[PDB]
RNA sequence: AAACUUUCAACAACGGAUCUCUUGGUUCUGGCAUCGAUGAAGAACGCAGCGAAAUGCGAUAAGUAAUGUGAAUUGCAGAAUUCCGUGAAUCAUCGAAUCUUUGAACGCACAUUGCGCCCGCCGGUAUUCCGGCGGGCAUGCCUGUUCGAGCGUCAU
RNA sequence: CCCACCCAUACCCCGCCCUCAGGGUAGAAACGAUGCCCUGAGGAGUAGGCGGCCGUGGAGGUCAGUGACGAAGCCUAGGGCGUGAGCCCGGGUCGAACGGCCUCUAGUGCAGAUCUUGGUGGUAGUAGCAAAUACUUCAAUGAGAACUUGAAGGACCGAAGUGGGGAAAGGUUCCAUGUGAACAGCGGUUGGACAUGGGUUAGUCGAUCCUAAGCCAUAGGGAAGUUCCGUUUCAAAGGGGCAC
RNA sequence: CGGGACCGAGGACCGCGCUCUGCAAGGAUGCUGGCGUAAUGGUCACCAGCGACCCGUCUUGAAACACGGACCAAGGAGUCAAGGUUUUGCGCGAGUGUUUGGGUGUAAAACCCGCACGCGUAAUGAAAGUGAACGUAGGUGAGAGCUUCGGCGCAUCAUCGAC
RNA sequence: AGGUUGACCUCGGAUCAGGUAGGAGGACCCGCUGAACUUAAGCAUAUCAAUAAGCGGAGGAAAAGAAACCAACAGGGAUUGCCCUAGUAACGGCGAGUGAAGCGGCAACAGCUCAAAUUUGAAAGCUGGCUUCGGCCCGCGUUGUAAUUUGGAGAGGAUGCUUUGGGCGAGGCUCCUUCUGAGUUCCCUGGAACGGGACGCCACAGAGGGUGAGAGCCCCGUAUAGUUGGAAGCCAAGCCUGUGUAAAGCUCCUUCGACGAGUCGAGUAGUUUGGGAAUGCUGCUCAAAAUGGGAGGUAAAUUUCUUCUAAAGCUAAAUACCGGCCAGAGACCGAUAGCGCACAAGUAGAGUGAUCGAAAGAUGAAAAGCACUUUGAAAAGAGGGUUAAAUAGCACGUGAAAUUGUUGAAAGGGAAGCGCUUGUGACCAGACUUGCGCCCGGCGGAUCAUCCGGUGUUCUCACCGGUGCACUCCGCCGGGCUCAGGCCAG
């Protein structure tokens, strides 16, 4: 509050041969007459540099850099390490990415939450659904007070097509913890890269792999980047015939005999 | 240059309730439109041209269409604001093309407009029948009737044969001569004046 | 998770309510769950607990005691059930408070009001159980 | 050598830091428009079986009626509830009421529980005396009613 | 003039730490390549500049992390690691949460400010408890009597009183009964203290009535206005009687 | 040719060599004893030899003077916003900036949309106004890199020209 | 009767009949009035600031508002607000500084009422009183109440077609109400499972809270469709009826076409503005006009042009909100923090008064808050108890430091404290305990080599099933041997 510590009648004492020269509260016949008043050293004063309303709180982002990112955690959601690097339980999926048929998830067939879990055991989410049901911890600290209690790890996110499986599976995956769902047309960074860590488990439908090269080309302004590396094996690059017919002889080994 | 000797932190504005408000407008539009319904939720508003030289390339929505722009579309002034059409009687009519343009808008308005009668049991000659009262209909006029050609079309092609000759002496002499006209307007006349009367002095 | 602007889900409120709530909420509040057999013969659940209920309870130290509900003390939010107290230094017996979500109750204290309340439940359930399937 | 002073350690003191807690603040967001002469906001004085305060209430005084719920309140005492019910409760709701002396505060005053006036009703032997009860008596202004004043303008 | 001897962080040789510099390291049997191997030189520091790391509150992700078979905190002549800020463990106490890693964030690191608040020492069982002449004996009460009571003595105020009553101010201090602690700078059975009760009776005493110095309404005039002047005014400001 | 002190860095081989079955030649091995635990090592307290002003601030050139400090716990001082500037990282690029607004939403998030607008793409002049190719976008001297080995010559600099 | 009898006008009275105003609140809003600190080296222009304080007046918004506008264009078209215009035009001692608007995009859109006319073949208008609810009266009013007209026009003509009033109403929406899924299953620890393990179930509900420790299934709630009962409004598909006495619209036109005065404007003074050459407001003086008047940001005259139409008035929305009420949240604070106040806090307490203004949360799951005995006058102490714990005893969770007491150890001839290095005493962390490899002997088993079949792979390497018949493999047990092993040393 702008008036904290700021309520107070108060006035210095002046220079002298005792007390400080802080501003000090008048009156009498309470303990707070003659204490220190105003000061960010004192009890009950206003704190140095007040915080205010108008700092800045909101960070304004290129949305060119948006979907530069969206589409590089995309991309590394198909790459089966970092999906194991991030965390997620993936040595039962069949394959990655994981495609199931929009047939079990168009309408009311994943409607219930029963359906849905079945759904997610028969495709292999199941062992790491069951790593989010058994991770739930208490949070250390505030923010329990704060309305954070809990905290667990992520599970998997569903990605359809609601034109063509509907809404009624965002209904029956919701109640699974650490499950999420979004649209294929609304993809959000902070569920493909949470804690800005790629390799999110992703479970799509085909009705969203099939829209995924119209949502792409639906974006105006934007166009899917150039890659300055043509070639990423370097492996592949150094010991290739081309660069080594060409190099000169070595000129020593990895370690070096110590001449004196 | 920072404007800060006054006391600014008394007046400062933020912004945190945009979204809020985005919600609170755009349940107001929706329950706008619920009452409005079948009808649209905004007038029709007529075609006019952006005033002074930098912007009269272009064009956009005006407040409303002229009496005489109603009278030459048969639309009565008090019958008009009852059906959808903004009235603006501060307008006038300069010239044949904005005039015509609007009453061609307002031609095509009632042509697609469907008027039911105020009592269902007695339908009157002015109302929509029944049986043409059913159709796919619009609820955005701002939307169905926009500006569809704000500026005029930026290439064109011609063949050679009718490239047209130009002005004699070229472009730039024709614009000096403009301005050396438009200078020179007062001497030329003030010198025709003093030599007509030295003339009808001296004849 | 909660959906309803009008639901609340913080703690500081939710405690505020529990422990400044009046006597007529605190008799919700104070419910018990039914034996299984008044669940099969009643289709109800849960019902409010009141004096002269038989419990059993299920919880704690007293568990598998049974008898007849003396008070329902919702000031501290526990019922007193006979014969289980303790004793005082002094020798004096003093009631033994018991939450009444640590007993189960298995003698209802029948009359026309609870009559009504359990015909008014079962209703419900079985119109619920109708519409949604 | 002890005592004394100092240091080191254990236990005990003094004191209330640290840790954990939070029916509380602070900031943001959404919704709503509702004080008063039909007497407000504020003040004072009272009211519970046993309270000083906080809370609630006004001599119908931790309250009445009405609606709803349906078996309590609780620190003690004393009573319950026909439990198959016009019905417990420091319960909720709340449309009917009560609402002391004041206060814009309104008979005149007020540093006084001071002094009046008008009209009814009742009681005490009472045409006269005494007492009690009830309803009233501020200012400015508006519309209207009624009673008036002025050679101000006229008719007769 | 001569000979030997003593020792500086100086000079020589050796080891180790850091910094800088120069090399090597893929048809990878290949590496926290931000790594590793070889070689050389250098090392003080105020104002000032730059880099890397340690620690605290909170946020996202992760460790299928720790925990009532004991989290956090605290004490520790008990240990281990780090140049260091620090980190980790053992033992005791205790009772409900907390931590490591990578990013994000800040009300993030104290010996000072005659700093703020709170608490506590030496001084120190010290200064002092010395104005108003003064106390003593027996008995009772009581656990306990210089400062409670009764009696017995001795004194003081000395009628402009240490007497008897009021005005202001206080508000129950008045009276009876009882009383642990606190207070009565010693004590206390006593108390204006604490607890529970009781007590203030008017035609004649005051107030109430009158007006004084003075203050405030009204008429009316100022003032943007809160309001100012005005108190007999430039006001239609009211009483009585008689009537066939 | 003796006598003594301190040190043993490295860790398959590679080398320089020599007195050449081998070696003192690019850094210590071999043999032996006691003990195997508080014996070595470490921490704490104390004595002993030597060493050693009380911190912070201020002042000037420096000391001295002066100021603050009885003790302990907790609190306690370069922050935030706007506007510039230089540098780093990123996206797009003669363009760039979605977030005033609209659509949408699992609802203050995320996703999507475009008109205008800002900056840049042209300057100069007080203004009216005018407005950037003689030439493979010029000549000369350098200049990394490349080269068919004759030269072509990036950035940049100096200089002479052109608009 | 005329010295009488009256009608008006103006001004009064009444506790006359009926009404209204005051004060509170004031965050936001409409006005008035109005600083100084500060920033300019100082400082009378300036800046802070047309702000704080003071005064008057409203509402849920207020205010503004349907051009005496902007413009100069191919013209826009009430008001308000956001973005941009733009730190720009412009203003400014000795310069510190100040600073709009038109266009453009968007949010939201909504238009109108009088005065100036004769109803004049009919004051057709209205307050109040009494009503039998049909009306009848007392009056207001012609010094003008209705109808008609408002500049976009209109009035009068011509002309021929169009338009209208009531009553039901299915259904829908808003607000309070009844009701909603699944374990208290078994084992261990524990005082108590809500912890761990196992077996399940519900989920459009795994938000939150409570319950003796981390609970989707013990309880309240939570999600979604609905489902009971009640009230008051609004929207509304459609359906019945009267029809033209009257009103209303469109089209054309000779003619007519009233339009706001101490106001506009000018001078002067103060104040204000970017408008110190072009701003607004107010006071004093002067004081208009009829194609007139205002404006067109440099003074004036002449001739043109372009735009509106002042001096009367009303009106939702988009906009503001440190006040009030209801609600939901947070990378906020966690009892010296966060509001002064988490507590009988604007309280206790101080001041004559205006005013000033604290400190202060936590036993335990449950008081189970210590029976009884004993010692003391008592406070209390000791036994004995409660509790899982009193190492939790209403001084109460945890319980640091300063500082104090006891016990143990030590030092001390006018300071201690600190650094280097031994020693003494006390107390400790490591290290070690044997491993590996052979040669024999004794056991216990054929997951020895080869081959066959199947399978997988890195496509030549492996696993599995049969085959070994014990000079081969794998462990164990006794010896013997070599090597490597801890500390201090010669």
């Amino acid at each position: 509050s702008e008036k904290a510590g700021h309520q107070t009648s108060a006035e210095s004492w002046g220079t002298g041969r005792a007390v400080a020269r802080i501003p000090r509260v008048s009156g009498g016949g309470t303990h707070r007459a003659g204490q220190g008043a105003f000061g960010n050293m004192c009890r009950s004063g206003r704190m140095f540099a007040p915080t205010k309303i108008w700092r800045k709180w909101h960070v304004k982002i290129n949305q060119g850099q948006k979907r530069f990112a969206t589409a590089s955690a995309l991309a590394a959601s198909a790459v089966a390490p970092l999906l194991m690097a991030r965390g997620h339980q993936v040595s039962t999926v069949p394959e990655v990415p994981l495609v199931v048929d929009s047939a079990a998830v168009a309408g009311d067939a994943v409607a219930k939450t029963a359906a849905a879990y079945k759904l997610l055991k028969a495709i292999g989410a199941g062992p790491d659904v069951e790593k989010v049901k058994k991770s739930k911890k208490l949070r250390a600290g505030k923010g329990k007070m704060r309305g954070r209690r809990h905290r667990q790890r992520r599970g998997p996110l569903i990605v359809y097509s609601p034109e063509h499986d509907g809404k009624e599976l965002v209904k029956g995956f919701r109640n699974i913890p650490g499950v999420e769902t979004c649209p294929v047309d609304a993809l959000n960074l902070l569920q493909l890269a949470p804690g800005g860590h790629l390799g999110r488990f992703i479970v799509w439908t085909s009705a969203a792999i099939k829209q995924l090269d119209a949502v792409y080309e639906s974006k105006k302004g934007f166009f899917l980047p150039a890659n300055i590396v043509s070639q990423a094996d370097l492996s592949r690059l150094i010991n290739s015939t081309e660069i080594q017919s060409v190099l000169r002889a070595p000129k020593g080994e990895a370690r070096t005999k110590r001449a004196c | 240059n920072n404007h800060f000797r006054k006391h600014w932190q008394r007046r400062v504005r933020c912004h945190f309730d945009q979204p809020g408000k985005k919600v609170t407008r755009r349940l107001a539009r929706r329950a706008k439109a619920a009452a409005l319904a079948p009808r649209p939720v905004d007038k029709l508003r007529p075609i006019v041209r952006c005033p002074t030289v930098k912007y009269n390339r272009r064009t956009r929505l005006g407040r409303g269409f002229t009496l005489e722009e109603l009278k030459a579309a048969g639309i009565p002034r008090l019958l008009a604001p009852t059906i959808g059409i903004a009235v603006d009687h501060r307008r006038k009519n300069l010239s044949e093309e904005s005039l015509a343009a609007n009453v061609q808008r307002l031609k095509d308005y009632k042509a697609r407009l469907i008027l039911f009668p105020r009592k269902s049991n007695k339908p009157k000659k002015a109302d929509t029948p029944k049986d043409q009262q059913t159709a796919e209909t619009t609820t955005s006029l701002r939307t169905s009737f926009g500006v569809e050609q704000p500026l005029a079309p930026g290439f064109t092609e011609i063949s050679k044969s009718e490239i047209p000759a130009g002005i004699e002496g070229g472009a730039y002499r024709a614009l000096r001569k403009a301005r050396s006209d438009a200078r020179l307007v007062g001497v030329r006349e003030k010198r025709a004046k003093e030599k007509a009367e030295a003339e009808a002095n001296k004849k | 998770m909660k959906v309803r602007p009008t639901v609340s889900s913080s703690r500081r409120k939710a405690r505020k309510a529990h422990f400044s709530a009046p006597s007529s909420v605190r008799r919700v509040i104070m419910s018990a769950p039914l034996s299984k057999e008044l669940r099969e013969k009643y289709n109800v659940r849960s019902i409010p607990i009141r004096k002269g209920d038989e419990v059993q309870i299920v919880r704690g130290a007293h568990k598998d005691k049974e008898g007849k509900v003396t008070s329902v003390y919702r000031l501290k939010y526990v019922i007193h059930v006979e014969r289980v107290t303790r004793e005082k230094a002094t020798g004096q017996t003093v009631p033994i408070g018991i939450h009444p979500s640590n007993v189960v109750i298995t003698k209802l204290h029948l009359d026309k009001d609870r009559e009504n309340i359990l015909a008014r439940i079962k209703a419900g359930r079985e119109q619920v159980a109708k519409a949604k399937g």
